[PDB]
RNA sequence: ACGUGAAAUUGUUGAAAGGGAAGGGCAUUUGAUCAGACAUGGGCCAGCAUCAGUUUUA
RNA sequence: CGCUCAAGCGUGUUACCUAUACUCCACCGUCAGGGUUAAUAUGAUGCCCUGACGAGUAGGCAGGCGUGGAGGUCAGUGACGAAGCCUAGGCUGUAAAGCUGGGUAGAACGGCCUCUAGUGCAGAUCUUGGUGGUAGUAGCAAAUAUUCAAAUGAGAACUU
RNA sequence: UAGCGGAAAGGCUUUGGGUGCUUGCCGGCGAAUUGCAAUGUCAUUUUGCGCAAGGAUAAAUCAUUUGUAUACGACUUAAA
């Protein structure tokens, strides 16, 4: 008897606007922070720059600690007291199509060889952005240790109580 | 408030219920413990009566044939072991896996002795207790009524004391030392700094 | 026909006995002792029974059973040396040994692998109780089979693999360690 | 160098219940030197996930995870009513479990 | 977007002293004693079937796939599901012989419509 | 002791549990097993951001 | 259990725990109050909107599920396998129940619209038939008494 | 190399040799792509599998027998 139309949802129009974010007052450019989450966990690193996919532009020099140019997410860090100043970086260049890339159709496996495939372009920049780094680095002591040593805690650190 | 692999505690000038009221509470809580010295847990009243509270704990038992019936143990230990798998629901898997957690001991055997052990305040006839009344020392007790080693937990919980004062002095001089240097050395600039970092 | 069994059937012999006039209860604890064994040890145990070294454990069926001392081989109290239940049993090896000699098995290598003894149909008779009261006397007749075959090694070995599965994130684990 | 721990120790106490009855559906957890109600409102709304291991291999591995968070205090002694994205065992009770310092302010 | 489907209770409702005694049956039969506590409703007990319990009527008699269910027993009765492929599935009766089985098959996957059986014997 | 050959009730093999009974309801975990649209050229499980409805805590 | 400036007695002041109760949202059903084929495909018995309520023995009414036969209709299904029976396989319904995979087996049987009844069982010291635990247990003890060889026979405490 | 420790000692100091690291203070290379988080697997038990070194070379039951025992088991004796 019914047996229903095939015609469809088609939605009502909306009413959710897209505002930008309003990032905590703690966070500002210069500002050296503690990874919390993923691969470099506990690892000391530099903020850099504001992305506009609501993510933190960070460095952490390269040739310090062996952390690279890379995204981080605002949630999944702390940020500590102490700042240092980017007055001969640029970091104007650098934005979302940066970090584009094309996922792999899909493949795996035998020895999914991979030593391989990073960009020349990549490489440079990030040589540029640790020359004017550590020249501001050096200027305060015991700085260049602080982002070697990783971050862990003690029998007797109760973090509610801590600054940072 | 905080987690150990095990905590040794040291009765003696514990009461019994209130310190037994917290052994307890922590089992449930995957802890572990260890009392010590239960010879010398403390109990409010006056001698006497508790020895009634007792005569009559003594006086109740199965009638058509004891053997199964309330199992009156003496010797202090088990005691302060009673007072405890009473308050805890002590026939489910989880009352067990709890009292598995413990141990008591009249005395101060090995495995422990070179071990620091606590007391545990909320719990210490001299923080409770009203100055002018009486208090039963367990042991002393228990011996009126049964535990034949009232002299020989006492003949030993000495061959050890006079030991623990040849390890301390030992554990001066050393230290009456390697605090004296730390005087001069430089006990200067490095400390101008962290005498502030402080 | 035949109980679940399973074991090869190219490499087996069998025989069965179909309403035997013997004790349903007795037959299945003579049946339990025997299974498992190689045939040759079986046939000279079974003589040690008939008469009075060895004996028939009475596991399951030994309500107010007497103790004995030969009981303690196998670890029971309550033991028993029921002979007409063994002279049944008895027979049936002998003909199923005879059948493997037929299709040319070696005896040597030959144990009892699957053996079974449920109920048959109740033979009635009856009695004559007090106060003119009739009762029944019924005999409890049995349904014997077994099988022998020839015991060889290398069963098993076996089985699975795993066709593996992982994320990204746990590939490229592996990537660093196999560097270091 | 010693230690890599980036979470705070803690414990499974009890669900939430009654004399009688009781509800498996919320959690109370015990943290490490948290005595008060004010002292708990640091950890609100922060990831939790206790871990336990397996004889069989799932995905490359024998440990296995629950996730779940934290809601709301309870009661004058610092513990903490807890929400978990599948429930407890409850023989989990009295074993230990991660709070995480993530969702940071 | 088609809402998603929400069971309620999944348990099935087993009648009282079902496993108990041998010759009464697991089909639900309603308590009319006295003495009864599945009845008069008691802490850790049976429950009962309700009306509160009945499924969404946006999505009743709807499987997993999002799909009605017609029974088939030929060629035939596939005609009223042919511009119906979306909403209602089919379904091949027990009682139809093997060869015939081949013959709706073919013009079922034609139309594209989807057969929640078959599979196929094989 | 012959078409089909149910249940009570029994034997064998396989799997599981068992400190004064078993057997149920709510919720997980582990062990087993099972449905369901990534196929065309060669959906399931989460995270962050800005909003709406109801609340809580400084 | 244990408790003694209490974990006791009288009184005050705050926090905190918690019912199927109260507030708010999702879904189900029942009842009421409306709006609409003005050609405008598919059920006017339709298709929507808004608001309230939900315990229940004895009892009454309503709407459905199944069993055996009768009239109609799907030119329904079937020896290429109908009915019945077994299944820690699957799907739908709140449920009565229905549909379907695998095995066994070998002649008939289903859906939809109506008619009709010897039409649904756990109880009745219910009726007839079958089988358990109890249990390889109770027991097979009154009339004085049996023993040794030989033979027959597959086999002899019991026959000659 | 020495000694201490019987309450459940199964652990504590201790002479000396040999062999690494040393953030006590300065240097020079390396890490990226696990792609913005996903416990990101670093413990500790048992266990029997084959290796290859070192080491040793038995008893108890049943049947028979006894009466200091004995409902039947058990117990007590003897036996190359």
């Amino acid at each position: 008897k019914w047996y229903p139309a095939e015609e469809v949802p088609a939605p009502k129009q909306t009413r959710k606007a897209a505002r930008p974010q309003k990032l905590r007052a703690s966070l500002v450019p210069g500002t050296v922070l503690i990874l919390l989450a993923g691969r470099f966990r506990g690892k000391r690193v530099v903020y850099l720059k504001h992305l506009e996919d609501n993510t933190l532009l960070v460095s952490g020099p390269f040739k310090v600690n062996g952390v690279p140019l890379r995204r981080v997410n605002a949630r999944y860090v702390i940020a500590t007291s102490t700042r240092v100043s980017l007055e001969g970086v640029n970091t104007e260049k650098f934005n979302v199509a940066y970090f584009s890339r094309e996922k792999l159709s899909r493949k795996q496996r035998a020895e999914a060889q991979p030593k391989k495939e990073i960009k020349a372009e990549r490489i440079e920049d990030q040589k540029n952005i640790d020359k004017a780094l550590l020249a501001e680095i050096k200027k305060t002591p015991l700085l260049k240790q602080y982002l070697a040593a990783t971050f862990s805690l003690k029998n007797g650190d109760r973090p509610h109580l801590l600054k940072f | 408030s905080s987690f150990e692999p095990v905590v040794v505690i040291d009765g003696k000038g514990h009461l019994l219920g209130r310190l037994a009221s917290t052994v307890a509470k922590q089992l449930l809580n995957g802890q572990k413990i260890v009392v010590v010295r239960a010879e010398a847990l403390n109990i409010s009243g006056e001698f006497f009566r508790n020895k009634l509270k007792y005569h009559d704990y003594l006086r109740k038992a199965t009638a058509f044939n004891k053997t199964r019936g309330p199992f009156h143990f003496r010797a202090p230990s088990r005691i302060f072991y009673k007072a405890v798998r009473g308050m805890i629901s002590h026939k489910t898997a989880r009352g067990k896996a709890a009292l598995e957690r413990l141990k008591v001991f009249e005395g101060v055997p090995p495995p422990y002795d070179k071990k620091k052990r606590v007391v545990v305040p909320q719990a210490l006839r001299v923080l409770r207790l009203k100055p002018g009344r009486k208090y039963t020392t367990l042991g002393k007790l228990s011996t009126s009524v049964g535990w034949k080693y009232e002299d020989v937990v006492a003949k030993l919980e000495e061959k050890r004391k006079a030991r623990s004062a040849e390890y301390y002095l030992k554990k001066k001089a050393y230290n009456a030392v390697v605090a004296n240097k730390s005087a001069t050395v430089g006990t200067e600039v490095s400390e101008k700094l962290a005498a502030l970092g402080y | 026909r035949y109980g679940a069994t399973s074991t090869n059937p190219a490499k087996s012999a069998s025989a069965r006995g179909s309403y035997l006039r013997v004790s349903y209860k007795n037959t299945r604890e003579t049946a339990q002792a025997i299974s498992g064994w190689n045939l040759q040890k079986a046939q000279k145990y079974l003589d040690q029974v008939l008469d009075h070294q060895r004996a028939i454990p009475f596991r399951r069926f030994n309500s107010s059973i007497g103790r004995t001392a030969q009981g303690k081989e196998f670890g029971v109290t309550k033991a028993r040396w029921p002979a007409k239940s063994v002279k049944f049993v008895q027979g049936l090896l002998q003909n199923a040994a005879s059948n493997a000699e037929a299709k040319g098995l070696d005896a040597t290598r030959l144990y009892v692998s699957h053996i079974q003894v449920n109920q048959a149909p109740k033979q009635r008779r009856r009695t004559f109780r007090a106060h003119g009261r009739i009762n029944k006397y019924e005999s409890s007749p049995s349904h014997i089979e077994l099988v022998v075959t020839e015991k060889e090694e290398a069963v098993e070995k076996a089985s699975e693999k795993k066709v593996a599965r992982l994320s990204s994130r746990q590939r490229g684990r592996l990537a660093t360690q196999k560097r270091i | 160098a010693e230690s890599h721990r980036l979470y705070v120790k803690g414990k499974h106490l009890s669900y939430q219940r009654s004399k009688s009855v009781n509800n498996p559906n919320v959690s109370l957890v015990k943290i490490e030197g948290v005595a008060n109600p004010e002292d708990a409102k640091f950890y609100l709304g922060k990831r939790v996930a206790y871990v336990y291991r397996c004889s069989k291999e799932v995905r490359g591995s024998k440990i296995r995870v629950i996730w779940g968070k934290i809601n709301r205090t309870h009661g004058n002694s610092g513990v903490v009513r807890a929400t978990f994205r599948s429930n407890l065992p409850a023989k989990t009770f009295g074993a230990s479990v991660r709070i995480f310092l993530y969702p940071s302010n | 977007l088609h809402p998603k489907i929400v069971k309620k209770h999944t348990k099935k409702f087993k009648r009282h002293h079902s496993d108990r005694y041998h010759r009464v049956s697991e089909n639900w039969r309603k308590q009319k004693g006295i003495d009864s506590v599945v009845r008069r409703r008691f802490r850790g007990n049976i429950s009962e079937p309700t009306i509160g319990y009945g499924s969404n009527k946006k999505t009743k008699f709807m499987g997993p796939d999002g799909r009605k269910v017609v029974l088939v027993s030929n060629v035939k009765g596939l005609t009223p599901l042919l511009m119906h492929t979306k909403t209602f599935a089919a379904e091949i009766a027990h009682n139809v012989s093997s060869k015939n089985r081949i013959a709706i098959l073919a013009e079922a996957k034609k139309n594209g419509i989807k057969v929640t059986n078959a599979k196929a014997r094989l």
